[PDB]
């Protein structure tokens, strides 16, 4: 699925179970995207920061936002598409300024995404926050890392997972 | 110094904008107003104006005003919060006066209540039959129940047939209207004398083949009424329950020749496991394509408003009404189940008492958990309802039947203080804060509750 | 002009904050015609 | 050290007051930024009407509610 609104970019969408939305982002950034979870509004189900390399260093969040959560939210708004574009392009919009820029994907570009994450193993680790820039060195011809950030209560929880090959 | 991110909304467009958040709201509302109309100007949306004589002012979402005099912060306005933009309409005029007493009795009555109306009146009119018809029913029944005679069963027959095609008539003719609920009322008023007509047809003494008959046959009606009507479905949902668990019980005594007790700890342990599925299946249950019409939310949203656009807030809309309707009308039904079940255990004069009490407390608990965890207020409120049933219900199972001033003077006593406890949960507790940890250790000894039930269930069936 | 000599009721004040002075002073001073 | 408006849009500081389209009575805010960029263009088309409305409506309970419950 994809729509262009009011707003300032077009915006690809998937739908199977509940909406997925992803933006690209280009030296380590900021953490504090939690906040995001917990928009004016709408309350979205889980931040995933992705990232997918050896050379060929791409880094992604893909968002989770369940209508039937949301839809206080939705029925103020034209779309439930609507809805959660302009929540993406809020968070791609505060991501953007700096020396990493970001955009929503196209649908398209979604399936793009998709392949590259496949592109064709270990414990999923209890403390994270210092492993990630080591997380990558194991020798691989394929590594794609990823953080959840989760709504337990109203902080925010996080748990890391990592495949080789 | 600090300053809150707020997302204000005005002339139908949201802002998101970073404020002040200890200057007083009379310093910023002016600029805001000019920056709003900048950026609605930059959009091509009509700019907001001042229509006559009137006031700008913000309000939370709720609606009330925010105090011009004072800041953000003591007025509790947090980060992530949401302000409503207003122009206030002026509210001064003369203050009129009707000197005679009776004219400004008449006056401000009929200015400031409501007659009776002819709508009113056919609701009125349908409920009165109703109550009507369910006592002849239920008399019928009781008749049957005391005297053999086949023949209440024919007026039982007729009575339901009448009934029902008067309500199919209304229904067909006047749907044009939300008075519609009169023939919705007439219809499930109908249905209990065709099921007791139904079941007074078994031979022979009364008994369980008439009542898994009579309950079967009402639960399969409630179940077709959702397919063909889709119209207040909470009521039927819990008459579906009930009649499911009714028949689950005669099959057990026509197949079985099962005891009264194996089969009220069968009915309790499938109360705690269908409240543990009954989210779920409430939201499989949103998307059976039932007919589409709309409840008094969505009705309300739609008159406000004309997988994109239009379409798709509304299906989104009447999914998620119909998913908590179904949700309310299982959490009642299964309320009941649980009440009448621990009632029907918690017999006095029985060697294994001490046990169905345990069984009480345990379920008690499990119940506080969903209450606490359960977003809707009537269905946090039905739970609540329910668990403080079930204390009552074995109570009053004692002490009625037990002759002792002793099971009296304990019944009574936990009778008065413990709800008394429950209001002091929330009245003295400030806002009922706890810590988090605190929460989930009371979320885990509620929990520890519920393996318990398991052996209990194998050894109060054997 | 009066009519007679004996003061009587005459109005409540229309009272105004020092704040509402200066936010209406704020919007005045935007006009120059 | 940079003037941000109410809502915290910063002034261009190669624009005068007249280009940027601010007059007498206006209130600018005096602030230290980390840097020139902190804009948000992020606008949604959302009723308010509604909004404003089923927000009551659709609210969890709140404490003032089951004071009442608890006392009934």
């Amino acid at each position: 699925d994809h729509q262009r609104r009011f707003g300032h970019d077009v915006v690809g969408i998937r739908e199977y179970q509940g909406q997925l939305v992803a933006v690209v982002t280009v030296w380590l950034p900021v953490e504090a995207v939690a906040a995001r979870l917990r928009q004016f509004d709408v309350r979205l189900d889980a931040i995933d920061i992705v990232s997918v390399g050896t050379d060929e260093h791409h880094t992604w969040l893909v968002l989770r936002m369940d209508p039937q959560r949301n839809v206080a939210a939705v029925a103020a708004r034209d779309s439930v598409a609507a809805t959660l574009a302009a929540a993406t392009e809020r968070l791609a919009h505060d991501l953007n300024g700096r020396r990493w820029t970001a955009r929503p994907l196209t649908s398209s570009e979604i399936d793009d995404m998709d392949a590259t994450v496949l592109a064709g193993w270990v414990s999923p680790r209890d403390i994270t926050s210092e492993t990630l820039e080591r997380l990558w060195l194991p020798d691989t011809e394929a590594t794609a890392v990823t953080v959840r950030l989760r709504p337990r209560h109203g902080g925010v929880e996080v748990s890391a997972w990592v495949r080789y090959h | 110094p600090q300053a809150a991110v707020v997302a204000i909304m005005a002339a139908d467009v949201q802002i998101a904008v970073v404020l002040d958040a200890h200057a007083p709201i009379s310093v910023m509302i002016d600029p805001l107003l000019k920056v709003v109309n900048t950026r609605l100007r930059e959009l091509g949306v009509a700019p907001l104006e001042a229509k006559g004589r009137g006031r700008w002012m913000l309000c939370l979402v709720d609606g009330t005003p925010l105090r011009p005099n004072l800041s953000l912060t003591e007025q509790e306005v947090y980060d992530g919060d949401r302000l409503w933009l207003k122009f206030l309409e002026d509210t001064e005029h003369r203050s009129e006066v009707i000197e005679h007493i009776s004219t400004a009795v008449a006056t401000n009555l009929s200015k400031r209540f409501a007659p009776i109306d002819p709508v009113v009146a056919v609701q009125v009119g349908a409920t009165m039959v109703a109550v009507g018809v369910l006592l002849g029913s239920a008399l019928l029944g009781w008749w049957r129940w005391q005297h053999e005679s086949w023949l209440p069963a024919p007026f039982a027959a007729v009575i339901a047939v009448l009934v029902l095609t008067v309500a199919t008539m209304i229904l067909a003719r006047s749907k044009t209207v939300p008075d519609r609920r009169v023939g919705d009322i007439l219809l499930l008023s109908g249905l209990v004398p065709l099921a007791v007509a139904i079941a007074a047809t078994a031979p022979g003494p009364v008994g369980a083949p008439h009542a898994v008959l009579g309950f079967g046959v009402f639960g399969v009606a409630a179940m077709l009424v959702m397919r063909f009507t889709g119209r207040r479905l909470g009521v039927y949902t819990a008459l579906v329950t009930l009649c499911a668990a009714a028949t689950a019980a005669g099959l057990a005594r026509m197949v079985l020749l099962t005891s009264a007790v194996t089969l009220l700890t069968c009915v309790l342990l499938a109360c705690v496991l269908m409240y543990h599925g009954a989210p779920a299946l409430s939201r499989w249950l949103s998307g059976i394509r039932l007919p589409v019409f709309p409840s008094a939310t969505s009705r309300w949203v739609f008159e406000a408003r004309p997988l994109e656009g239009p379409a798709s807030v509304r299906d989104v809309l009447l999914r998620a009404e119909r998913a908590r309707s179904f949700l309310t009308g299982l959490l009642v039904g299964l309320g009941v189940l649980t009440v009448v079940c621990l009632a029907g255990l918690c017999d006095p004069h029985a060697g294994r008492r001490w046990l169905p009490l345990l069984l009480a407390a345990f379920t008690f608990g499990f119940l506080i958990l969903r209450g606490r965890s359960y977003v809707d207020r009537w269905q946090a409120i039905t739970l609540a309802a329910t668990a403080v049933l079930i204390i009552a219900a074995v109570a009053v199972r004692y002490v009625l039947v037990s002759g002792s001033p002793a099971v009296l003077s304990a019944g009574v006593a936990v009778l008065v203080l413990l709800p008394a406890a429950g209001l002091t949960a929330a009245a003295v507790v400030p806002n009922t804060i706890y810590s988090p940890l605190f929460r989930k250790i009371v979320e885990w000894i509620e929990y520890l509750c519920l393996m318990p039930i398991f052996p209990l269930a194998l050894w109060l069936m054997n | 002009m009066v009519i007679d000599d004996n003061a009587w009721f005459f109005a409540l004040a229309d009272q105004m904050s020092e704040a509402d002075a200066e936010q209406f002073a704020h919007q005045m001073a935007h006009w120059r015609l």
